[PDB]
């Protein structure tokens, strides 16, 4: 297979972060 | 915060959790992962060793015994505590090693007498009606005094394992009575999975509650009763869900999206950008 | 270590229907893995309401930031971010011509239900995702959903003239009712292609044909598998 595009780092939800 | 953080209790409860949801013929697998997951073996041996008990049991796992032809399920009914289970058709116990899935150490074991006769007549109806309706199905008929009431509890296995093919199948039925006559109460639970894992992961998972009633007679003649409800309830089921196929086919799924548009071919996209 | 490997493969195993507890459960179980299995782990489709403009749209980890997601007809976060993920401006034209698209090609294969598209930029490119949920009617006392989850990966070239598209399309299919039976999950295909990018076959031609191409596939795999395969298999168990 292949990867995804992998998105801009983003803030986590509130949960894990 | 650190106050509410998940503990370790609670991670082993997970792992337990995700044990105990793995699909049919895939325990080794889940079990894997889970244990890579946690990574604390002493956390998991000792937080998830029911897990892998339960699991078995909800299962009806079969299982070889070194010197007996037939398999035994591993049920909640054989259940003998310190890790052994009852073969009720040979009469024996066993060490069970629920990660292995393997038997050992028979020894005999004492049978109440007042439902031999009646556990093995409708063992052995249960026995051919299984062979005849499955292609490798096995099945474990239990006979206990339950409330002060002589109940027999028949449970059917039959599974289809093709990991190379990435799925996975099991049918497991569990029917109960009273030897109450002249009308005993029949109850029953009729359980289908299924896993489909080639690039996806698609489950069937069905559950059907049955109530009906038996004659009760004499062993045998009560017995033949017991099978014909089992048949035609089972063949029943088994119809009604190629049915419900049927109709989540041509009038659920066929609903969900079209095939084409309306014109009869796929969209022109220079018209959709089109002002 | 191995570790993603083996939280992916047991979303590979673990029933479909509890996909969204069981990833939150496998993220308290190995937190440090939260960003990658959120981005990686497909989860059915959840519809919020744009206020400012009165529309649905769909939420997905794509779209969103902390705990906010973003519209793509105000283009404005929910619950209000001050620093939140955006689209370069020129991106941001695209796709707005991208949702108008969709939502037409939405109507004319499922006549109803939601879309919604977000793109983001890459270095040398840009990225899509393309949703589309529709939920059945509840007919025959049958309970059905589907979700689609289309990515595409654009790779621009020096000509201008040719760009390579990589695609990877998820369709989740949900139906549900004697007694109880639940028939649900996911498949997953992927294909890659160079393409003419012209005045007359621009970025979004080429993603629609793309997407539409995958879509019509996996709707005719879909039935294959269910209702054939799975079937199948029931009727080899007795």
């Amino acid at each position: 297979s292949f990867a995804k595009p992998k998105m801009p780092g983003r803030r986590l939800p509130g949960r894990f972060n | 915060d650190f106050e509410d953080r998940v503990s370790d209790e609670e991670k082993v409860r997970i792992a337990a959790k995700f044990i105990t949801h793995a699909p049919p013929g895939e325990f080794n697998e889940v079990f894997n992962d889970v244990r890579l997951l946690l990574n604390n073996d002493n956390l998991l041996r000792e937080g998830a060793a029911h897990a892998f008990a339960q699991y078995n049991m909800d299962q009806f796992t079969p299982v070889k015994i070194e010197g007996y032809d037939d398999q035994v399920l591993i049920t909640e009914h054989g259940d003998l505590g310190n890790g052994r289970f009852l073969d009720p058709r040979n009469k024996i116990s066993f060490k069970f090693d629920h990660l292995r899935k393997e038997a050992s150490d028979p020894q005999p074991e004492d049978t109440e007498s007042a439902l031999k006769q009646w556990r093995d007549a409708c063992d052995s109806a249960l026995r051919a009606y299984v062979k005849d309706h499955y292609p490798n199905g096995f099945c474990t008929v239990y006979g206990k005094s339950i409330d002060g009431q002589q109940t027999i509890i028949a449970c059917i296995e039959s599974h289809q394992f093709q990991p190379k093919n990435f799925w996975n199948g099991r049918w497991r039925s569990e029917w109960k009575f009273t030897i109450t006559p002249p009308t005993a109460q029949v109850a029953a639970v009729l359980k289908i999975q299924v896993h489909y894992y080639e690039d996806g992961n698609v489950q069937l998972v069905s559950h059907k509650d049955i109530q009906d009633s038996v004659q009760v007679s004499s062993d045998v003649q009560t017995a033949k009763e017991f099978i014909k409800i089992i048949e035609n309830a089972e063949n029943e089921y088994q119809t009604a869900i190629s049915e419900n196929y049927q109709t989540m086919s041509d009038t659920t799924f066929k609903a969900l999206r079209r095939q084409l548009p309306v014109t009869r071919t796929k969209i022109d996209w220079n018209k959709i950008l089109s002002y | 270590d191995q570790q993603l490997d083996c939280a992916l493969d047991l979303m590979r195993r673990l029933p479909p229907q509890q996909i969204e507890k069981n990833l939150s459960d496998l993220i308290d179980l190995v937190p440090s893995l939260c960003e990658d299995l959120l981005s990686s782990v497909d989860q059915p489709l959840k519809i919020a309401r744009d206020k400012v403009v009165g529309k649905d749209y769909l939420l997905c980890d794509y779209n969103r930031d902390g705990d906010s997601y973003r519209s793509p007809w105000s283009n404005k976060y929910d619950p209000p971010l001050e620093d939140g993920a955006m689209p370069s401006a020129r991106l941001r034209k695209l796709e707005v011509e991208a949702n108008n698209a969709f939502d037409q090609y939405r109507d004319l294969y499922f006549e109803g239900g939601v879309s919604s598209v977000y793109l983001w930029d890459l270095d040398h490119g840009f990225a899509g995702v393309i949703l589309i949920k529709k939920a059945g009617d509840g007919s025959k006392k049958i309970k059905g959903c589907w979700d689609s989850i289309h990515v595409v990966e654009v790779q621009e070239k020096s000509s201008g003239r040719t760009a390579h598209y990589k695609l990877t399309s998820t369709v989740m299919l949900w139906l549900q009712t004697s007694g109880t039976m639940n028939l649900g999950g996911s498949l997953t295909r992927q294909m890659e292609k160079d393409e003419t990018v012209s005045d007359s076959s621009p970025h979004i031609a080429n993603i629609g044909r793309l997407v539409e191409d995958m879509e019509n596939k996996i709707r005719s795999t879909l039935n294959e598998i269910y209702f054939g395969k799975t079937k199948d298999i029931v009727n080899g168990l007795r």
